[PDB]
DNA sequence: ATCGATGTATATATCTGACACGTGCCTGGAGACTAGGGAGTAATCCCCTTGGCGGTTAAAACGCGGGGGACAGCGCGTACGTGCGTTTAAGCGGTGCTAGAGCTG
DNA sequence: AGCTCTAGCACCGCTTAAACGCACGTACGCGCTGTCCCCCGCGTTTTAACCGCCAAGGGGATTACTCCCTAGTCTCCAGGCACGTGTCAGATATATACATCGAT
């Protein structure tokens, strides 16, 4: 069988933010759990925001509200910008 | 035509397709929008980038080029804001801060 | 094989060292007793959820997945074991 | 009668208060914790098995609970103009969290 | 328009347990909110128990495990006892 | 044939059908078994009956024929197990339990 | 709709009101330094709740902070509130 | 010769009087002004339902009475009877709000 | 104030097993496609929030007195901590066993 | 239901540093006693919360319309994961320099 994770992706992100740093396998597991938990939180509040408004879709607005909800502070001012630029790229690429 | 992965179209290092499949199979809603997996992959990538940025800073302060979950604990906990997000989180082999109270110091 | 008691197995210098990891200077004589008590009741609470998680899946061993999942339900997520 | 060189009560405590907070090794011995986990899971049923990673996660989580509770206990103790901890400090730290 | 509520059901529960005692409107809404909150908690735990065992169908055993997790103490035993006698009555009456 | 409700088939007074519909619409799982609504309705009846019984006893202790939300707070806070269940739950118009610390009492 | 730019309303929660709120909790005497720390922590808690409430409103494209949004915002912080629909 | 009670008696009397009452201890209109002031810098020209305002009333009152009970426990642990700002900070920070 | 041992840290070399890299391979992301109803918009009615007025009056604010209660200081004394010596069981390794996970049907 | 086989469990020896008990001393808990200032309860005084009435009209809610958007199906291939190989950085060990704490 095969098991699905986020190890190579966090390795690529660490490589592009730091070209000369290594990382342990325990940290592979911790990043896997952290990415899974943050995804679970954001998707769960996306579902809750859908169910509160009688909404059958989860668009970028629900995820934007969820990112403004879970994360407080300046990351709330950061992660709603960066992801916005992401879809700003996507609408220029589709 | 030649297939291009949606993460590269979004300019992202995190998978759009895997996140979209997990949103479908997590059964959060009946329908999932087009830009929502892109946006969620972007916020996951930003959080991963910040946490590994602080991990690399803590590792360079420790002068140890491969990061340890100790360096991860110094990364998460010393940040004044990221500690609030991971407040109910125990990091395995993490430890605590080297803090000593001012009264507890010798006279 | 049924174990009689190993509450005393949690060593008194081990509680002293855990408290020193907590950042204390001096330890009272009763701390070794109520620390064992609170550790016992916390392990009771976690292990009950772990065993009923294992019983849900028709399984008769306890995995780290179920321990982490019980800790997640309890309100303290654990990263490092999936 | 001469006496050997020795430290004040508390300064080697601070030397290892710095030594024990810079390391990340597990503090409880592995076998007594495993035996305790096996004996707590007895009134639920007998003949239950634990993976080594399960016992590892249990020990890490319980040590995290004890270190957080001991920071709160030392903080309750220093609130009461005391440098050592007391049992009623432990029940205070449990009562403020609403889990007593 | 009409809004669904558990008002009359907990009202007849009150008439069954205290036949000479009425209810107030604020307490009625508090009990409705309690019913919704416990329903959401147990259904969410059952959803987690199904998802974590690679299971797609919520059976009576799902909610039995969920109520064994959530309700603490002797209420768990009376809850599983009443649930088991209810489902056996349901199967016997079918 | 004659229609006959599932609640009476289960000997149950919260509705089977409403719980089944909110289980399907709640997006908890793709499929819901037959025993799931009756079991969940039985659990809901047990909790509602217990709290209503304790509230009726508290109202008899206060001597009114009405459950005011103060009686609901007195019902759910005097029972240790219900206190552990509804620990992080605030009930409106409820107040607190009339407790005084024994250090504060002079004699 | 705001009639005027309101400011310095933290004194609206008066010292006698703080005294009752302490009395319900079961404390005998109150120091003079309590009455501003209590106002500060009250301000912090209300800011934390109302930020989530107004995000719930702006997701719904509304202008009115309804009771349901406040209920869900309080549920998000772990303090579930009953009596307002739920 | 007035009927001046001993300070430390009518305080407990009104402790018992308030602990049996469900009336709102914070007046409605100062809390209106405070809620509008807090919500002003998040979006200008916001409106509030009265039931939402009552939700703020009850949640705020419950949070404050729970915090004051915890600080009372922290004060009586510290061989004192009068609560102090250090009790406020200690209860909040053990609770984890800081 | 000064000097000394004890302790932690700094530096260089050897050594090793985890991690970095590569390769084969296949599930699942991607492109194309049609269809349906959810979604966005406009038109509409109208509950309901804001706003103002007036009087009532409960209550906030104010200053006063005085005495607990906070808190600094002191002394005493039990209970800590630190240490040496001894004891002991964890820790480590290999061996041997099969229950029981785990996958397929 | 059933085969495969990981790994949990049982054990046994020896090396091992902690675990253990005890001996000596002192800082620290606890209580007393001190001053005193801090707050509580008071009437007097004063502000505004409160009721309720009326009314303006924004804004949430419903109804209706039509259309872009996403599940769904189908085909296809490359990114992704298991597997394998081998450096190489961290652990280990020894020698060297500096500094906290003790007490001359």
């Amino acid at each position: 069988t095969r098991k699905e994770s986020y190890a190579i992706y966090v390795y690529k992100v660490l490589k592009q933010v730091h070209p000369d740093t290594g990382i342990s396998s325990k940290a592979m597991s911790i990043m896997n759990s952290f990415v899974n938990d943050v995804f679970e939180r954001i998707a769960g509040e996306a579902s809750r925001l859908a169910h509160y408004n009688k909404r059958s879709t989860i668009t970028s607005r629900e995820i934007q509200t969820a990112v403004r909800l879970l994360l407080p502070g300046e990351l709330a001012k950061h992660a709603v910008s960066e992801g916005t630029k992401a879809v700003t790229k996507y609408t220029s690429a589709k | 035509a030649k297939a291009k992965t949606r993460s590269s179209r979004a300019g992202l290092q995190f998978p759009v397709g895997r996140v979209h499949r997990l949103l479908r199979k997590g059964n959060y809603a009946e329908r999932v929008g087009a830009g929502a997996p892109v946006y969620l992959a972007a916020v996951l990538e930003y959080l991963t980038a910040e946490i590994l940025e602080l991990a690399g800073n803590a590792a360079r302060d420790n002068k140890k080029t491969r990061i340890i979950p100790r360096h991860l604990q110094l990364a998460v906990r010393n940040d004044e804001e990221l500690n609030k997000l991971l407040g109910r989180v125990t990091i395995a082999q993490g430890g605590v801060l080297p803090n000593i109270q001012s009264v507890l110091l010798p006279k | 094989k049924v174990l009689r008691d190993n509450i005393q197995g949690i060593t008194k210098p081990a509680i002293r060292r855990l408290a020193r990891r907590g950042g204390v200077k001096r330890i009272s004589g009763l701390i070794y007793e109520e620390t064992r008590g609170v550790l016992k009741v916390f392990l009771e609470n976690v292990i009950r959820d772990a065993v009923t998680y294992t019983e849900h899946a028709k399984r008769k061993t306890v995995t780290a997945m179920d321990v982490v999942y019980a800790l997640k339900r309890q309100g303290r997520t654990l990263y490092g074991f999936g | 009668v001469k006496k050997p060189h020795r430290y004040r009560p508390g300064t080697v405590a601070l030397r290892e208060i710095r030594r024990y907070q810079k390391s990340t090794e597990l503090l409880i011995r592995k076998l007594p914790f495993q035996r305790l986990v096996r004996e707590i899971a007895q009134d639920f049923k007998t003949d239950l098995r634990f993976q080594s990673s399960a016992v590892m996660a249990l020990q890490e989580a319980s040590e995290a609970y004890l270190v957080a509770l001991f920071e709160d206990t030392n903080l309750a103790a220093i609130h009461a103009k005391r440098v050592t901890i007391m049992p009623k400090d432990i029940q205070l730290a449990r009562r403020i969290r609403g889990e007593r």
